[PDB]
Order: C-alpha cells, then sequence, then structure tokens
C-alpha cells in the first residue's frame, strides 16, 4: 500500500542475534589480554624460588630434583640410622 | 463534424466537451503524512548508518 521499510531496522536489531553474544563477549575477551608475552616474572627469588625456577617450570620439567629429594632422605634417614643403629 | 452532414449534435457534443475541458485538478494532498514517513525513514536510516559506521571501525 506504501512504501515499506525494512533496510534500515538494523539499529535495534542487533542485540537478539547468536554473533552479538559471541561478539559481546570477546571484545571483552581481547582488551586485557597481555600483548606479546609481557609481564611473565621471569626473575624471582625467595630462598626456594630459583630451585623451582631452575627445575620445576615446563621447560625442563624433569624428576631429577626428586632424585635429589630422595637423595636428601638418602641424606637423611640413613644418617638417621647414624641417630639409631 | 463535417462528415456528418446531418450534424445536429456535434456542437452539442463538441461544446459539451469544451465545457468539461477544465475536468478535474490533480491530487498533490500529501505533503504532511508523507514527509512523516520519510522522517521514520531518515531517523532509522541514520541510527542504522551511525551504528554501522561505528562498528565497522569498532
Amino acid at each position: 500500500v506504501s512504501t515499506l521499510i525494512p533496510p534500515k531496522v538494523v539499529s535495534s536489531k542487533n542485540i537478539g542475534s547468536a554473533p552479538n553474544a559471541k561478539r559481546i563477549a570477546n571484545v571483552v575477551h581481547f582488551y586485557k589480554s597481555l600483548p606479546q608475552g609481557p609481564a611473565p616474572a621471569i626473575k624471582a627469588n625467595t630462598r626456594l624460588a630459583r630451585y623451582k625456577a631452575k627445575y620445576f617450570d615446563g621447560d625442563n620439567a624433569s624428576g631429577k630434583p626428586l632424585w635429589h629429594f630422595a637423595l636428601g632422605i638418602i641424606a637423611f634417614g640413613y644418617s638417621m640410622e647414624y641417630y639409631f643403629h | 463534424r463535417s462528415v456528418l452532414k446531418n450534424t445536429s449534435v456535434i456542437d452539442k457534443i463538441e461544446s459539451y466537451v469544451k465545457q468539461y475541458k477544465p475536468v478535474k485538478i490533480d491530487a498533490s494532498k500529501q505533503l504532511q503524512v508523507i514527509e512523516s514517513f520519510e522522517k521514520h525513514a531518515m531517523t532509522n536510516a541514520k541510527e542504522t548508518e551511525s551504528l554501522v559506521s561505528k562498528e565497522l571501525k569498532d
């Protein structure tokens, strides 16, 4: 009966659809992400932290300090042998 | 007219047509509701245009 008008009804359409929820998720997801590996805190020491940073990161990740811990029990219990028997 | 040699009505119907030679004026009546239609058009259009011009760069 007249010139009907759905070319411009986008302004209040852009809430209900599914990429709108993904869009408002990931524009929030992107800003607080640190850019290029920044603030990783690669240097730390608390009298036991260099042990962790040298041994217990994902780079080395070897169980040989447990060996040393086992050696520590060889340092401990055998000396407890010297304290008991 | 001169084809009919027994004319008798051609002056009558000719002056009847020349009588109704001002037939009827046209209808340029819409200048108030049509501007409201294009007002809603420009409204929703500039809403859409500003929103997409923001969200493209966003």
